[PDB]
């Protein structure tokens, strides 16, 4: 009798010995990419003769195409690269932040927020201009001091792996500067996608769902704690836990800088920390689930 | 060129 | 008398902890890999097979449940 | 996401 | 018993746990590695002035993208400088070498300036009108225009002008050259004599033409050049250069190949016939100082 489902329980040596093999895996994977790594991906990205304040002036100066521009909003803001959609309803939106094939890490620290990081744009086959926009994020301050030229509109994109896909847009916004830790302010809102920046999360009911707003709140990055989550344990921030800088409450509703998770459908059990970390918009497909493409684009709206 |  | 059954279980109980880690360094390390696409000259072209890990997590925990 | 009180 | 075997599942534990423990270094080390932008190889220069010559003297040595403000301009903007040994700085405001850029453009967009700017110059453009009027007019000192010509042979011409100004928008950016100063190919500005009318060389030279573009007739013929031709140029009924035209591969093209059996090619009638499209084109200025 004893010792009756013993050496049944010995499965653990297939499981440990294969596992022992999904390491050597991952060594390998990292080692090549290391490697990899020793010459940088390169582009050419050929100055437009046309300039101007922001896209949307640009697009007003014969700006036809969509691809890198270079803007300077102000005097004595130096002259910078930016990619301008001349394309999406009328044109004249200047890319603030997109995603589209992970091939940018999001989860970076307030400096590189600040001053902004990844690819505003690469070459299109053959032609000798960038066409195509890259993953990045223009820079906290470039943002900000642009909706603070005067009024200002947002349209945030996304695209499920489906093909499907949905929007939010924003009749005003406005990002403080640094010394008001770049608070987000979003109104007249309108689309398809859910408004989980001004609602919360349409999931979540009670002090819960207001607790997802992301409308009023401040910027925060892993290694800068300004979401509205008070607690003295410096595990629990939620920038942290969810993927990357954002102007997160407590935590999020939407959260378009997060990790990119390929083929969308994603679980806890694969969160580095358990949480959402996904580029996640739960309005419109649940906080499991990070959308293939996402984007914030920008443009004066009128007066 | 030139339109006659 | 029985020096492995408490052990064998919490050692089970242990490499089951081993897979869930696992599982999220798999895909921490696959989704790593890709943000390096747009920085380095290429980006080793890989496939995470995580369709396993949830065949290993659900065998073991079907054997987590004998005792 | 959200975090319970 | 069977516990040698309890050992090997912690031997094997205990180990690929560890290494779970180095991976993360590693991965970690890796992370530290791929955060970097990709490098653009497209910069611009630290140096400014009010023009290229300006940005020469002041020390530049090497061809490429510059921010130049001329003196009445309100604002500082991208050009391409062509600096040589000798130390000459042409502000360049035209280029063609491939068909890439399409030149059938609008008023606006010739005023203000369409295609991209490289360091390497081996990009087709047109700066904006409006930036040309300035840098030319910009102060007392007089420009030259240097019209360089390329066919498919690998033979290069060159045309020279002095006193190059272009007019304010107000005056449809007129062009204006006090007269020609020799170049091997030719003065084309001064018309040319096709056979026809014995006006064929007077209504075809451009000296105090008006800027013209489809959306903007300001041309001597009764019709539309610019629409015609579809191009941006200083039309008169029509022209005997026309380096805004149509690119045409190979430099030889019919009147039947044309929309309009117009020749709306990149001519130089003074160098080759108007069924004879260059292969490249260069429109550059500088203080007329400078040659001598
Ligand atoms: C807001 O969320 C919390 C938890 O996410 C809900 O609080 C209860 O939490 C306890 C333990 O965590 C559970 O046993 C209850 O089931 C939770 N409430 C229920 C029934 O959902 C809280 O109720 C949520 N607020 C609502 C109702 O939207
Ligand atoms: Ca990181
Ligand atoms: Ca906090
Ligand atoms: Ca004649
Ligand atoms: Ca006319």
């Amino acid at each position: 009798v004893n010792s009756n489902i013993p050496t049944n329980l010995r499965v653990l040596r297939s499981i440990l010995e294969n596992l022992r093999s999904k390491i050597q895996k991952l060594e390998s994977d990292v080692s090549a990419q290391m490697e990899y790594c020793r010459t940088p991906c390169t582009v050419s990205c050929n100055i437009p003769v046309v300039s101007g304040k922001e896209c949307e002036e640009i697009i007003r100066k014969g700006g036809e195409t969509s691809e890198m521009y270079l803007i300077q909003p102000d005097s004595s803001v130096k002259p910078y690269r930016v990619y301008c959609d001349m394309n999406t309803e009328n044109g004249g939106w200047t890319v603030i932040q997109n995603r589209q094939d992970g091939s940018v890490d999001f989860g970076r620290k307030w400096d590189p927020y600040k001053q902004g990081f990844g690819n505003v744009a690469t070459n299109t086959d053959g032609k000798n201009y960038c066409g195509l926009p890259g993953e990045y994020w223009l820079g906290n301050d470039k943002i900000s001091q642009l909706t603070r030229m005067g009024p200002t509109e947002l349209l945030i994109e996304m695209e499920d792996w489906k093909g499907d896909k949905v929007k939010a847009h924003y009749g005003g916004f406005t990002v403080q500067n640094e010394a008001n830790k770049y608070q987000i302010s979003v109104n007249k809102y309108r689309g398809t996608a859910g408004n989980a920046l001004m609602d919360g999360a349409s999931q979540l009911m009670g002090e819960n769902r207001t607790m997802t707003i992301h409308n009023g709140m401040f910027f925060s990055t892993y290694d800068r704690d300004n979401d509205g989550w008070l607690t003295s344990d410096p595990r629990k921030q939620c920038s942290k836990e969810d993927g990357g800088g954002w102007w997160y409450n407590r935590c999020h509703a939407a959260n378009p800088n997060g990790r990119y998770y390929w083929g969308g459908q994603y679980t806890w059990d694969m969160a580095k920390h358990g949480t959402d970390d996904g580029v996640v918009w739960m309005n419109w497909k649940g906080s499991w689930y990070s959308m293939r493409k996402m984007s914030m684009k920008i443009r004066p709206f009128f007066p | 060129g030139h339109r006659p | 008398v029985i020096e492995k059954v408490q052990h064998i279980q919490l050692l089970q109980k242990n490499v089951r902890a081993q897979l869930v880690d696992m599982k999220r360094l798999e895909v921490d390390i696959d989704i790593k890999i890709r943000s390096c696409r747009g920085s380095c000259s290429r980006a080793l072209a890989r496939e995470v097979d995580l369709k396993d890990y949830e065949d290993q997590q659900k065998q073991l925990e079907q054997v987590i449940a004998k005792d | 996401m959200h975090r319970p009180y | 018993t069977h516990d040698s075997s309890i050992r090997y599942l912690q031997e094997i534990y205990n180990s690929n746990n560890q290494k779970i423990v180095n991976l993360k270094e590693k991965v970690a080390q890796l992370e530290a590695q791929c955060q970097e932008p990709c490098k653009d190889t497209v910069q611009i220069h630290d140096i400014t002035g009010k023009d290229c010559q300006d940005i020469a003297n002041k020390g530049a040595k090497q061809s490429g993208l510059y921010f130049i403000k001329p003196l009445k301009a309100n604002q500082q903007f991208l050009v391409y400088c062509e600096i040589d040994g000798s130390g000459n700085g042409w502000t360049v405001f035209q280029k063609r070498l491939d068909g890439s850029v399409d030149f059938k453009k609008n008023w606006i967009q010739y005023k203000e300036g369409f295609g991209h700017l490289s360091p390497t110059g081996t990009t087709e453009f047109w700066l904006g009108n409006e930036k040309i009027h300035l840098i030319s007019t910009q102060s007392a000192i007089p420009y030259a225009l240097r019209v360089e010509l390329e066919d498919w042979n690998g033979r290069t011409s060159t045309a020279d002008y002095a006193m190059f100004k272009v007019g304010p928008e107000a005056d449809k950016y007129r062009l204006t050259y006090a007269y020609f100063a020799g170049g091997d190919a030719g003065d084309a500005f001064d018309g040319f004599d096709f056979g026809d009318d014995p006006s064929d060389k007077f209504f075809t030279s451009h000296n105090g033409m008006q800027f013209s573009t489809w959306d903007n007739d300001n041309d001597k013929f009764e019709g539309n050049c610019a629409e015609q031709d579809g191009s941006g140029w200083w039309m008169n009924k029509c022209h005997a250069g026309h380096l805004n035209g149509v690119y045409y591969q190979g430099g030889t093209y019919s009147k039947a190949s044309t929309p309009n059996g117009y020749d709306n090619g990149i001519i130089w009638a003074t160098w080759k016939t108007r069924w004879y499209s260059m292969k490249k084109t260069t429109m550059k200025i500088i203080p007329f100082n400078r040659l001598t």
